[PDB]
C-alpha cells in the first residue's frame, strides 16, 4: 500500500499558538476518543540552588493534593469520576504534569491543569506528610543501583555546579524546606513563558487554545517576568567516584564523556552511533547471534547481565556513555570490550553498520510516538528544547544523510582521547584504575 | 561413475584404519567444525565413537590389530558425522558470507 | 486515511483479521489457542520453553539469519502468552513487512528445535524464571491458578523446575502440530492492507487444518496454598470463580471491578472512587494495597481482591478487604458508584488501545475466540447496560462461591481462607 | 544432676495450642512413585483414647514382619493388594503428640496407580468403621503390639528412650505389666469407634510425586 515515505508526510501537523502571557499552546489531533493534555515546563532541580535543592520534588508530592479552588478529597474525586489519569515528572531540567482522558472532557482538563500549576494549595498539614513519604522514597531508591550509579555520575562528571545534583534533593534540605520554599519555587518557576500545554488525540487546537486563554489568565507587567532565564553554564570533569560495597550482589559502572546538548544536530549522529553499539540483557532471545557486536561478545564471554548506551540531553551540555551490570569478576573484560567498540566507533564504522543503525533508530523515533501521552511528551519536550516540533519527515531526513564517514567525524570529535567521567557502584576492585580506562579512550 | 567408486575400496583397505576398528570419521582431525559436530552426536553415536578411539589407542600402544574378521569392511562403514559437519560448515558460511555483506 | 477493519476466514478456518491505519509502523501478529493450559503432568514446561524457542532455526531460515534477518532492517519479534493464548509479533517500517514476514512465518509454522540447539536453550528456562518471580506478584498467581484449580488452567505459566532440561524435541514438535492448527490460529496484521495479509496467510501457511488436542475442563478446587517466606511484605489474594471470556456475567464483575476499585489514577494518590482501598485505608495504618483482581477465560475465571500489606498487618488488611465486598453484596453499592465505574472502564478500555500493541492485541483476541469484531459504540452499549443488581449479585456470587486463596511472605499473622 | 547442672527453674516459653487445620499440601515433582498421606485429628500422648488407635493401626496394618512376605495379617495391605495390581505399600500411620496427635494411612505407588491404591486405603478404613473387625482382628493386633512394644526396648537406645520419655511427660515408670493391661483391655468397639473418628473428622492430605492420576482430598 502506501510507502514509509508517504505515511510520514500525512501525519497530522503539530500546531502552536503563543498566548499574550507568553504560553504556548500545542496539540496533535488524531481521530481518537481518548486523549492526553499536560502542560511541560522549564524547570527542575538545576535551576535549584543548594538551599531549595528538593524543592521542585517536593512541588511534585503536593501538585495533586489539591489546590485552593478545591480541596484534596474533592480534587481526587472529581478526577476519578471522570475516568482521567493523573500523572507527572520531574528531572533536571524539565517538569510535567500531564492527563489522560477522553477527548470529551479536553477543556475540563485543561482548567484542572492550570489549577494545579497555578493554584497548589500547599496545605501546611499536607507538607509534614509528604516530608515523611519522599523520606522514605529516598530510601527505596537508595536500593536502585541503576539510578544510584546515574545519581553518581552526574555529581563527578558536573562536579561544583547545578547539575551536579539529584532531583530528589538532599536529606537536609527535605527535612527543613518550608511552605514558603515550595511556594516561593512555584512562584518563580512555573510561569506562562517557561511552559507550555501540548494536547494530543481527539482535539481541536482552537477549542484548546481558546480553553487555554480561559483559564491561563496571569498576564505579566515587567519585562522581567516574560523573559526567559539563561542557566549558568555547568562544567564537565573527567573523573571518577567509587562506591565499593563487596556485600553488593553485582557491579554497576557507568562511563560518560560531555555531550553536545539539544540544539546540535550532531546528537542525530551520536544517536546512531548508540544504535550500532545498542544494549543486552540476558533475557534478549537474539543471544549470540544479535548484530551488536559488544552484545555478541557479552554471550560469548557472560560478560554481564545487561549493558545500555545513553546519550542524555540537556540545554547546553549533555552524558553520553553506556552502563553495564557484571559480576565482580568479568567487570575487566566488559569494560575492556566496552570501550574496544567505542573505539570502532570512531575508527572503523561500516556503511553497513550504519545502514542498520539508521533503520533501528527510525523504528525507534516512531515508537516514542505510541500513544497520546508518549505524543503529548514529545511536544511538550521538543518545544521546550527546539522551541518548535520536529517531525518523524524530518528526523527521518536527518537520519539518512548519515553515513559511515559522519559516525566516524561526530564520535572521534566527542570520544577519542577525551577524560571520561566514571562512576562505579558494588564488588567493583576488578574494575581498574582511571588512567588505565583513560587510556581505553585511544587506538582502535 | 563407478570407475573411482571402486579406487575408493582400494584405497580404503590401502589406508588401513579399519584394522582398528575405527570408522573413516572416526580418523577425523577434530579441527573447529568438527569439534562442533561431534557436540551434536546423538548420546549413543558418541559413546560408541569413544569406546572405537580408546581401543584404537589402546591397540596402538600394544602394537597389535584387530583380527581380520573384526576389520570394519569397506561397505559397512558408517558416515556418522559427515552429515552434522556438512550442515555446521553450511552454517558457518553463511554466517561468513553475511558477515561481510 | 481512516477507515475500516477487514477480516476474511479461509477455508481452513484461518482467520486474517487487517486495519490500515496508515502508521509508518506496521505490527503483524499469528495469535493461537496454545498455553499451559494443554499441557499434562508429562510435557509441563514445554509450552514455556516453546516460548524462548522462537529465536532456534527453522526449516526456512537458521537461527543466525533470523536474529540478523530482522535486526537488520530494524525489526523485533516477540512472543507474548498467557495460560491459553500465545501471539508471535513482529513489528518493523512499512516497507519492511514482507521481509519481517518471513520469519514470522518460519518460526510458527515450520520449526525445526534440533537436538542440539534444543539443549543449550534449557538452561535459560531457569534464568528467564529467576527474573520474573522477583516481582512476588508473579509467585501467587501461580500458586494462585494451582489452588484455584485441579487442572488445566492450574498449570503454572513458568516450566517447573523439576523440569528444566528435560523437555525434548519430541514434546517441543508434538505440542505445535497439536495446537498450532489454522483453526486455532488468527493472522491479525495493523499498519497493512487486508489483500496483501490475506495473499500471505494463504500460499504459506501450510500446518493447515485441524483443531487438534483440546484442553480438559477447568475443574474449580478452591484450595489454599501458603508460601511461609520471610519477605516483610505479605502478598494475598482470595478469589472465587468468576465470569469466563464472552460471559454475559463478565461485564457485570468488570464493572464490579472498577465500583471495589482496580488501580490507581492519581499518582501518589490516594483512590477515594475505590471503596475496596478506602474501606483496608480505614482498617491499617500502615502502608498497603489492595485492588479488585478479575480474570476471563475461556471455559471459567476468578474475581476477589489482591493485597500487599506488612506482615503485622495482614490480618486487618484481609479482613477489611473481605467485609468491603460483604458490604457490596448486602446492596453496598450507590447508582452513582455503578455509574462511575462505567466511565473508568469505558475510559480504560478506549485508553488501552491507543498503543499499537494494544490495539493489535484487542483485534487479535476477538478475531481468534469469535471471528468478529465488535465495535466500540457495541462494547460501550454492553458496559453501561449493566444493572446496579447486577453488580450486587456478582458481589453476592463472591461471598458465597467456594473460595480459594494464594499468599505469600511471613504469613506470621495471616489468616487461613476458613478465618474469613 | 544436682550439684552440677545450672540453667534452671520454670518452664519458660509455652508453646501455643496446636490447631488443626486439615488442608491439602501437594508436591507435583515428576518421581515414578507417588508417596500419600491422609489423617485426621487422632489422640494426645497419655490419652485413653490412644492404646485404641495403636491397635487401630496393627489391625490395618502397620509394617511388615516377614522378609519379602506378604502381609494378610494386614488388612489395609491386603485391601489395597486386591486394588492394585503392581508394586506398591501401604501402613497405618499414627502420631501421638502432647497436645494432639495424628491417624491415618500412608501409601507409595505407581503414579497411574495412586487413584486405585488410594481409594483402596479409604474403602479399607470406612468397611472398618462399619464394624468390619472380627475381634480376633483385635486379638492379633493386641499382640503384635505388645511384642512389637517389648522387642523394641532391647536396644540400649530404645530402652533408654522408653525410661525417659515417660519420666518427663510424667515423672513415672509405667511397668510393663500395666502398659500390657492397659493395651488389651481395649473392646472391639473402642477400635470400630476410632475407625468412625477418621472416616468421619475433617481430613488433611499431603502427597508428592507425579500425581497426575492422584485423588484431591475432595474426591475421596
Amino acid at each position: 500500500a502506501a510507502t514509509y515515505a508517504q505515511t510520514l508526510q500525512n501525519i497530522p501537523e503539530t500546531n502552536v499558538t503563543t498566548l499574550d502571557n507568553g504560553l504556548r499552546v500545542a496539540s496533535e489531533e488524531s481521530s481518537q476518543p481518548t486523549c492526553t493534555v499536560g502542560v511541560w515546563i522549564g524547570a527542575g532541580s538545576r535551576y535549584e540552588n543548594e538551599k531549595n535543592n528538593g524543592a521542585g520534588y517536593f512541588v511534585e508530592h503536593l501538585a495533586f493534593k489539591g489546590t485552593k479552588k478545591r480541596p484534596c478529597a474533592a480534587f481526587e474525586k472529581e478526577v476519578e469520576s471522570m475516568g482521567a489519569h493523573f500523572n507527572g515528572y520531574t528531572s533536571r531540567e524539565q517538569t510535567a504534569f500531564y492527563i489522560k482522558a477522553l477527548s470529551k472532557d479536553m477543556p475540563k482538563v485543561v482548567e484542572l491543569l492550570a489549577d494545579v500549576v497555578q493554584n497548589c494549595a500547599l496545605e501546611e498539614s499536607q507538607i509534614e506528610k509528604e516530608r515523611g513519604v519522599i523520606l522514605q522514597e529516598l530510601k527505596e531508591m537508595d536500593n536502585d543501583m541503576t539510578n544510584v550509579t546515574f545519581d553518581y555520575l552526574h555529581a563527578t562528571a558536573f562536579q561544583g555546579t547545578a547539575l551536579a545534583r539529584t532531583v530528589e534533593g538532599t536529606t537536609e534540605n527535605i527535612k527543613h524546606l518550608t511552605r514558603a520554599d515550595l511556594a516561593s519555587y512555584i512562584d518563580t518557576h512555573f510561569k506562562a513563558p517557561r511552559m507550555v500545554l501540548a494536547a494530543a488525540g481527539g482535539i481541536s487546537h482552537k477549542e484548546l487554545v481558546d480553553a487555554a486563554r480561559q483559564h491561563f489568565s496571569g498576564v505579566s507587567f515587567t519585562y522581567k517576568e516574560d523573559a526567559v532565564p539563561i542557566l549558568p553554564r555547568c562544567r564537565f570533569t573527567g573523573s571518577e567516584i567509587r562506591a565499593r560495597d563487596d556485600a553488593l550482589p553485582v557491579a554497576h559502572v557507568a562511563l560518560a564523556v560531555e555531550g553536545p546538548g539539544w540544539a546540535d544536530p550532531d546528537n542525530v549522529v551520536l544517536h546512531v552511533a548508540n544504535a550500532i553499539i545498542g544494549r543486552y540483557d540476558r533475557t534478549f532471545g537474539g543471544g549470540k547471534h544479535l548484530s551488536s557486536r559488544l552484545a555478541a561478545l557479552a554471550v560469548e564471554h557472560k560478560l554481564c547481565h545487561s549493558f545500555q548506551t545513553f546519550n542524555t540531553s540537556y540545554s547546553d551540555t549533555g552524558l553520553f556513555g553506556f552502563h553495564f551490570v557484571a559480576d565482580p569478576l568479568s567487570i575487566d573484560d566488559m569494560m575492556f570490550c566496552a570501550q574496544g567498540e567505542w573505539m570502532r566507533l570512531c575508527t572503523s564504522t561500516t556503511e553497513s553498520e550504519v545502514k542498520r543503525a539508521k533503520n533501528h533508530l527510525r523504528s525507534a523515533m516512531v515508537a516514542q510516538l505510541d500513544g497520546t501521552t508518549p505524543v503529548c511528551e514529545t511536544i511538550g519536550s521538543h518545544l521546550l528544547n527546539y522551541g518548535r516540533r520536529i517531525s518523524l519527515e524530518e528526523w527521518d531526513s536527518r537520519i539518512s544523510a548519515v553515513d559511515a564517514r559522519m559516525v566516524r567525524d561526530v564520535c572521534s570529535k566527542y570520544i577519542y582521547d577525551k577524560c571520561p567521567a566514571l562512576a562505579a557502584v558494588g564488588p567493583i576492585e576488578q574494575l581498574l584504575d582511571y588512567n588505565r580506562i583513560r587510556s581505553g579512550m585511544y587506538w582502535i | 561413475g563407478r570407475l573411482m567408486d571402486r579406487i575408493r575400496k582400494w584405497y580404503y583397505n590401502a589406508a588401513g584404519f579399519n584394522k582398528y576398528g575405527l570408522m573413516r570419521d572416526d580418523t577425523l582431525y577434530e579441527d573447529d567444525d568438527v569439534k562442533e559436530a561431534l557436540k551434536r552426536l546423538p548420546e549413543d553415536l558418541y559413546n560408541e565413537r569413544m569406546f572405537r578411539i580408546k581401543r584404537a589407542l589402546d591397540l596402538s600402544l600394544k602394537h597389535r590389530i584387530l583380527p581380520k574378521e573384526q576389520w570394519v569392511k569397506y561397505e559397512e562403514d558408517k558416515p556418522y558425522l559427515e552429515p552434522y559437519l556438512k550442515e555446521v560448515i553450511r552454517e558457518r558460511l553463511e554466517r561468513e558470507a553475511w558477515n561481510k555483506k | 486515511g481512516a477507515e475500516d477493519l477487514e477480516i476474511t476466514k479461509l477455508p481452513n478456518g484461518l482467520i486474517i483479521a487487517s486495519l490500515e491505519n496508515f502508521s509508518p509502523a506496521s505490527r503483524i501478529g499469528v495469535f493461537i489457542k496454545a498455553g499451559s493450559r494443554y499441557e499434562t503432568t508429562a510435557n509441563l514446561g514445554t509450552a514455556h520453553l516453546l516460548r524462548l524457542a522462537s529465536p532456534l532455526t527453522t526449516k526456512g531460515a537458521s537461527s543466525f539469519r533470523i536474529t540478523r534477518g530482522i535486526e537488520a532492517v530494524g525489526g523485533s519479534l516477540s512472543v507474548y502468552s498467557t495460560r491459553e493464548k500465545m501471539t508471535y509479533c513482529v513489528e518493523c517500517l512499512r516497507d519492511h513487512v514482507d521481509t519481517v514476514m518471513e520469519y514470522l512465518l518460519n518460526v510458527t509454522t515450520a520449526p525445526e528445535f534440533r537436538p542440539w540447539e534444543v539443549t543449550d536453550l534449557q538452561p535459560q528456562l531457569k534464568v528467564d524464571k529467576a527474573v520474573a518471580f522477583q516481582s512476588p506478584q508473579v509467585g501467587v498467581l501461580e500458586n494462585l491458578h494451582a489452588a484455584a484449580y485441579k487442572t488445566a488452567l492450574a498449570n503454572p505459566l513458568y516450566c517447573p523446575d523439576y523440569r528444566i532440561g528435560k523437555i525434548t524435541s519430541e514434546q517441543l514438535h508434538h505440542f505445535v502440530q497439536n495446537n498450532f492448527t489454522s483453526a486455532r490460529m488468527a493472522l491479525v496484521g495493523i499498519g497493512v492492507k487486508h489483500s496483501d495479509l490475506k495473499q500471505v496467510a494463504e500460499q504459506f501457511l501450510n500446518i493447515r487444518s485441524g483443531a487438534g488436542t483440546s484442553s480438559a475442563k477447568a475443574t474449580y478446587w478452591g484450595g489454599e496454598i501458603r508460601e511461609q517466606n520471610g519477605h516483610s511484605l505479605v502478598h494475598a489474594a482470595v478469589v472465587t470463580e468468576g465470569a469466563a471470556v464472552g460471559s454475559a456475567e463478565a461485564n457485570a464483575f468488570s464493572v464490579l471491578q472498577h465500583v471495589l476499585g482496580a488501580g490507581p489514577l492519581i499518582k501518589r494518590g490516594s483512590s477515594v472512587t475505590s471503596k475496596l482501598y478506602q474501606g483496608v485505608a480505614k482498617a491499617t495504618t500502615q502502608p498497603f494495597d489492595a485492588s479488585a483482581f478479575n480474570v476471563n477465560y475461556s471455559d471459567s475465571g476468578l474475581f476477589g481482591f489482591y493485597t500487599i500489606s506488612q506482615a503485622a498487618h495482614a490480618g486487618e488488611v484481609i479482613r477489611a478487604a473481605m467485609n468491603q465486598l460483604k458490604a457490596a453484596a448486602q446492596g453496598g453499592v450507590t447508582e452513582e458508584d455503578v455509574t462511575k465505574a462505567k466511565n473508568q472502564l469505558k475510559a480504560t478500555y478506549l485508553m488501552s488501545v491507543e498503543t499499537a500493541q494494544g490495539l493489535l492485541n484487542e483485534i487479535g483476541s476477538e478475531a481468534l475466540l469469535s471471528g468478529t469484531h465488535t465495535a466500540p459504540s457495541v462494547v460501550a452499549q454492553k458496559i453501561d447496560s449493566v444493572t446496579s443488581a447486577d453488580v450486587v449479585n456478582a458481589a453476592k456470587k463472591f461471598v458465597s462461591g467456594k473460595k480459594s486463596m494464594a499468599a505469600s511472605g511471613d504469613l506470621g499473622s495471616t489468616p487461613f481462607l476458613d478465618e474469613l
